[PDB]
């Protein structure tokens, strides 16, 4: 870092990044995959089987 | 710490590390002053100057 060299941190951090995984895993467990076309659905996870 | 004998550490690449001193027995340090990239954010130069 002294010389000239320096490194910009990422504009997401972690907890974001985990945050946005945690939906997309919600979103697929229960809604199915009615939302990623439009508004989300819900259906229980037998009949998604 | 130095040995009774060494000077003018490196101990990176190539840098002036941590120096002793003339006169006296100190190991003495010696660190680059602060420095960075300053920038500035703006709103349309249209609506407003702040
Ligand atoms: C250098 O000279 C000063 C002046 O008398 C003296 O106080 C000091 O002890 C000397 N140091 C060495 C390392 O010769
Ligand atoms: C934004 O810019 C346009 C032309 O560059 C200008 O006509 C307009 O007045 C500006 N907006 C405001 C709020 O002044």
């Amino acid at each position: 870092k002294f010389n000239g060299l320096t490194v910009l941190p990422p504009l997401l951090t972690d907890e974001m990044i985990a945050q946005y995984t945690s939906a997309l895993l919600a979103g697929t467990i229960t809604s199915g995959w009615t939302f990623g076309a439009g508004a989300a659905l819900q259906i229980p996870f037998a009949m998604q089987m | 710490k130095f040995l009774p004998f060494q000077q003018f550490g490196r101990d990176i690449a190539d840098t002036t590390d941590a120096v002793r001193d003339p006169q006296t027995l100190e190991i003495l340090d010696i660190t680059p002053c602060s420095f960075g990239g300053v920038s500035v954010i703006t709103p349309g130069t249209n609506t407003s100057n702040q």
